[PDB]
């Protein structure tokens, strides 16, 4: 990689390779994700993102996660980073949705992590929708996690007086 | 004995009860450093909740102050402070609450 003359393309070929991952082995996959993250100057991105979303669908599937779960968390990390740099998009909204589906803490933690972050980040607009989304999600749901969720959000508050 | 043992004799539930009681008692029985010493410990434990009691007990206490407390009482809330969002909030809020009344007044209303 310390061929820091680091050509565009090469980074790009990864996905192809990556496709192969669907024949799992997380551990390998995991190595990939880290590896993967790196190349992206917040670009070859979309095609990827899309792909990620594909992954995401794929991730849904019917699953009996045991290994891939892990991956997900990781992915999200990997993913997280990018965003920091980037301006990101709808894809993201989808996580929010996605997250609603889900049922385990670690994600909530991420989410929360996001809570924090976003709290810092504020360009805002999205949030509001999402807040709406959430409103649904929320209405649509119960749990400690949620319960907790409410608290912060509540804490947060703005309009629709 | 209670303090120590309970610490390493566990059960959160006990703590609730005792907390509540202790909550009232504070500086009428002095021994500040120790008592502080304890109090810190009680908090030490995780649980936003476990942590929380030491502050609440404190309100009757703080207000009264003891063999050294008012100046310092003021200093302490500052020295000990926390994030963890709603745990953050607890610190912030108590503060914020604190922020909101002349602390002398503050003590009077809340206490009752």
């Amino acid at each position: 990689k310390e061929h820091p003359a680091h050509e565009r393309v090469l980074q790009d070929l990864v996905m192809d390779i990556l496709r192969v991952l669907s024949t799992p082995d997380l551990e390998v996959r995991k190595k990939t994700l880290q590896l993967a993250l790196d190349l992206v100057s917040s670009r070859n991105v979309e095609e990827l993102v899309i792909v990620l979303k594909k992954e995401v669908i794929k991730t849904n599937n019917v699953s009996e996660h045991e290994d891939t779960d892990k991956y997900r968390q990781l992915l999200v990390r990997t993913l997280h980073s990018c965003s920091v740099r980037f301006p990101d998009m709808a894809a993201n909204v989808i996580p929010v949705l996605m997250e609603f589906l889900s049922d385990s803490n670690e994600a909530a933690a991420a989410d929360v992590l996001e809570f924090v972050r976003e709290a810092i980040q504020r360009f805002d607009n999205l949030r509001m929708l999402i807040v709406e989304k959430m409103l649904e999600v929320f209405h649509a749901i119960k749990s400690v996690k949620i319960y907790r969720g409410a608290l912060w959000i509540l804490g947060e508050y703005c309009s629709t007086k | 004995h209670l303090c120590e043992f309970i610490e390493d004799c566990e059960f959160t539930v006990l703590a609730t009860r005792i907390l509540h009681l202790l909550g009232q008692e504070g500086p009428k029985t002095n021994n500040p450093s120790k008592y502080i010493r304890f109090i810190y410990n009680r908090v030490v434990l995780e649980h936003e909740e476990v942590r929380a009691g030491a502050v609440s007990a404190l309100a009757k206490f703080g207000a009264q102050n003891e063999e050294m407390l008012p100046s310092i009482l003021v200093l302490l809330k500052r020295c000990v402070m926390d994030d963890d969002n709603e745990v953050r909030d607890r610190a912030t809020f108590y503060l914020n609450v604190l922020e909101q009344k002349q602390k002398a007044l503050n003590a009077g209303y809340i206490l009752n």
